[PDB]
């Protein structure tokens, strides 16, 4: 029914190496000139990896900023009213970012200002030129 | 088994069913209610026990009634046409045997038989004790044919027939209690030793075999399955196939290496995708830090869109530093992955030059038990006589196995020195013509009723034709001659004053250098009672190494020995012999195997008897005259001695049916 | 015959 267990045997592949006299070792060939063309692309694109390794030495570690932990607020300063605007002029309907611009205001609460200052704070305006960039 | 049906299975029969053979002399019985038919077959399967029993002493028809019992006891005529039958066919009653009922006074029928090997000499016995005059025609100035034993002093060693392959259901099993054989097992050790002299690891040893039994099972599956059996109009030989397999593996090996490698590629430019983006964003990290860092230096008081820059670049600078990790993260994964890859890679070659070595050692073994070039094999067929195998352990005779037919040839006509060079058949009779193998002018004549034929296969094929047959066989007797296929297989006997190996071991290879020497010397035998070691010569190697002198074979024999038990242990041979089965005009070769185009079927082929033309045109349909056994005969058994003997019994028995009639078959 | 191999 089936060949020995390890033992590899296809129709289609007895076929191929009995198609003539040396299609034995042409086929044979083939494979051994494969292997060296895909053996010598893996030292190519390790030598690739290699070097684009070293640009990223050092990570990005003088580049980051310290954790800032602020307790959420539940009243809006006159300056955070202001930050908002500008962060909704620049984010659009990104609440995440929003949020983290201002520093003291909860997703939800961003999502509250919206519908709270919105004819104060022209948000339909502002959202509209967003849209154009 | 044991018993009755134990009796059916050492004859070769299916205790609980009749045969073909039986049915064609039994057709009332076969034909009729199964209740007779058990009766039938108890009665045969008792009588064989009977015989089997006691081999030494003749079953008479009287002796086997007397020991049966009701309801099988109570149709006599059933129980003589059983006994008759059994007789006839030499199932009972065959061998060496003391005769109660001493030999008829006058003679019946007169038959010449060509060659005094062990199929001659059992088809005369029987065809004397049926009362028929009987002349065996020897070449050979000793009988026993292929059968050939060595003896000087005390050393005794078989150049020919060695090994009796099991005695379950092997008639030589009921010969050797009728002959003084020293029937010794043999222990199916066998330690290889590659070309510096060294011994196989176990490691290779078990991993190199169960490669070989594995490609093996491959070719029969190409068989079979895939009906891989004719390539280029040619017939493909067992050698074919094994090279296609072979190529198939190695071709696997490279498969696999080529996707493994095609892995990495993959992982290792998504890698390089990966680091081109972090790359692309540790620059954009570096400028938005800097942007930040500028805002950050307009110290307050500031307006709130100055407030609002800081503030935005601070979070803009954090989602990108969030990105980068979670890259960082990615490139920690993929990083492992190639290394997990890279640590285990899969098989680097399918054999080494050091595997490939003892592979054809094995090959070598394959060559040795069918005496040929791998090449010469029927794919398809080479093994068809698998299922009939004897089961048991295999044995040596220890006493040499000439014993056997110099037992077989007390008390008959054998013509030593005598050979045939004519066979002359006519529709009235026949007349062999021979000459006297010392002065070859002196001719002889011989008239007889039939002649029985036991030429080797070899002999058969020789072009010009060592003996003419007149006339001319027909031309389906000559095409299964030329299709078959006539091996060769070659040993040498060194006979030393001391046992400098493994007196435990019976039988140890050696590992040849190059495929095409994989056959010389590779086998070594110690089975004798007196420090003899026997080299087997096989595959290309044996007709080859018979253009070579026996010094310079023995000389590569004692380099081997040197090499594997210490170049001071291995003493000069007092005495040496070497065969040459193919240079031998009376054998032309070692014995016959399934050649490629060839089958079964031709060992039919070459058992059919030939029946003349009529001398008066218009006269009836004649007797057949010519008839054929050994070796080359029997299709279930060909290439043993065991075979060779049942071909004579056989013969023996259609002969007998032709001239002294069956009174049986009524 | 395959039954002589050792
Ligand atoms: C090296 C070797 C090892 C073997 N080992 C084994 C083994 O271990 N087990 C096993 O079972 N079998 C073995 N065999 C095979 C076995 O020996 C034979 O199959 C068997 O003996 C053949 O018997 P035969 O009567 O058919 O042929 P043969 O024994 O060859 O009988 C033919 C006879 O005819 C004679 N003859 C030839 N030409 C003429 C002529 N022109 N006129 C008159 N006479 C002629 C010959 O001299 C010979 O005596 C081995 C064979 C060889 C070569």
């Amino acid at each position: 029914r089936k060949p020995p267990k390890g033992m590899f045997l296809s129709q289609e592949d007895v076929e191929a190496v009995s198609a003539n006299a040396t299609a034995a070792t042409t086929v044979l060939r083939q494979l051994d000139m494969e292997l060296v063309s895909v053996k010598r692309q893996i030292q190519n694109i390790k030598q690739t990896n290699s070097a684009l390794k070293e640009k990223l030495d050092g990570g990005i570690e003088p580049y980051r900023l310290p954790e800032v932990i602020q307790k959420c607020n539940a009243r809006w300063t006159t300056e955070e009213q202001l930050l908002a605007v500008q962060a909704i002029r620049k984010y659009g309907r990104d609440f995440q970012a929003i949020s983290d611009v201002i520093g003291n205001k909860s997703v939800v609460q961003v999502k509250n200002f919206f519908v709270n200052y919105r004819r104060r704070f022209n948000i339909d305006e502002v959202l509209q030129e967003w849209e154009a960039e | 088994p044991s018993g009755v049906e134990g009796a059916a299975f050492q004859s070769r029969l299916p205790h609980d069913r009749m045969t073909s053979q039986e049915a064609a002399c039994f057709p009332d019985i076969i034909s009729g209610p199964q209740q007779t038919q058990k009766v039938f077959l108890f009665i045969r399967n008792r009588t064989l026990q009977l015989w089997l029993d006691n081999p030494k002493i003749q079953l008479t028809f009287e002796a086997t009634l007397q020991q049966l019992e009701a309801p099988y006891n109570s149709d006599t005529v059933l129980v003589h046409r059983v006994h008759s039958y059994l007789e006839r066919h030499g199932l009972i009653n065959f061998g060496i045997y003391k005769r109660i009922k001493p030999l008829p006074t006058k003679k019946t029928g007169k038959v010449i038989i060509i060659g005094s090997g062990v199929s001659g000499l059992a088809a005369a016995r029987q065809l004397q004790s049926f009362g028929m005059d009987v002349t065996l025609l020897e070449a050979r100035d000793r009988v026993g044919g292929r059968v050939a034993t060595f003896r000087k002093g005390n050393y005794v060693a078989d150049l020919g027939a060695m090994v009796v392959t099991g005695l379950g259901g092997n008639p030589m099993a009921v010969v050797s209690k009728q002959v003084n054989m020293e029937l010794a097992k043999i222990k199916q050790k066998c330690p290889l030793y590659e070309a510096n002299g060294q011994a196989v690891p176990k490691e290779k040893d078990e991993m190199v075999e169960q490669e070989f039994n594995r490609l093996l099972e491959a070719t029969s599956y190409l068989s079979h399955q895939l009906d891989f059996n004719v390539l280029n109009n040619k017939p493909v030989s067992l050698g074919q196939a094994l090279e296609v397999v072979i190529q198939l593996q190695e071709k696997h090996v490279k498969d696999e290496q080529i996707e493994h490698w095609k892995k990495i590629v993959k992982t290792q430019e998504e890698l390089k995708e990966l680091l081109n983006k972090m790359v692309n964003l540790k620059e954009k990290i570096k400028e938005l830090h800097q942007q930040y860092k500028e805002a950050s230096e307009v110290k307050p008081p500031r307006d709130i869109t100055a407030e609002f820059l800081v503030k935005s670049k601070h979070r803009d600078l954090t989602a990108l530093c969030k990105e980068y990790d979670e890259l960082a993260e990615t490139q920690g994964k993929l990083e492992e992955k190639l290394q997990e890859l890279e640590a285990n890679p899969p098989s680097d070659v399918y054999l080494s030059s050091r595997d490939r070595q003892i592979l054809d050692w094995h090959f070598a073994n394959l060559e040795f038990a069918n005496a040929t070039p791998l090449s010469t094999l029927s794919l398809k067929h080479w093994d068809q006589d698998d299922d009939f195998e004897f089961t048991g352990s295999h044995l040596t005779v220890r006493n040499g196995y000439s014993c056997v037919p110099v037992a077989l040839a007390e008390g008959l006509d054998i013509k030593l020195n005598t050979a045939v060079r004519q066979v002359r058949y006519t529709a009235s009779g026949c007349e062999v013509i021979a000459v006297n193998t010392r002065s070859t002018s002196q001719t002889f004549i011989y008239k007889c009723d039939a002649v029985l034929c036991t030429l080797p296969l070899g002999v058969l094929k020789q072009q010009p034709p060592a003996v003419q047959f007149v006339p001319p066989l027909p031309e389906w007797k000559t095409s299964a001659v030329q299709r078959m296929g006539f091996g060769n297989l070659n040993k040498v006997v060194l006979c030393f004053d001391r046992v400098f190996w493994d007196p435990s071991v019976n039988l140890f290879g050696h590992v040849g250098s190059t495929t095409a020497s994989r056959g010389e010397l590779f086998l070594f035998w110690n089975l004798y009672k007196a420090p003899i070691l026997l080299a087997l010569v096989a595959g290309e190697a044996a007709g080859i190494m018979e253009n070579i002198s026996d010094d310079v074979i023995v000389g590569r024999c004692l380099a081997i020995l040197k090499g594997i038990f210490g170049s001071s242990a291995v003493p000069q041979p007092k005495e040496t012999v070497v065969s040459r089965w193919r240079a031998d005009p009376w054998a032309r070769g070692s014995y016959s195997y399934v050649a490629a185009g060839s089958s079964g079927n031709d060992y039919d082929l070459m058992a059919q008897p030939i029946t003349p033309g009529p001398s008066i045109p218009g006269a009836p349909q004649p007797i057949p005259r010519l008839f054929f056994a050994g070796e080359h005969t029997i299709r279930n058994y060909p290439a043993t001695v065991h075979g060779a003997l049942l071909s004579g019994l056989r013969e023996a028995g259609r002969i007998a049916d032709q001239f002294l009639g069956a009174m049986y078959t009524l | 015959p395959r039954s002589f191999a050792a």
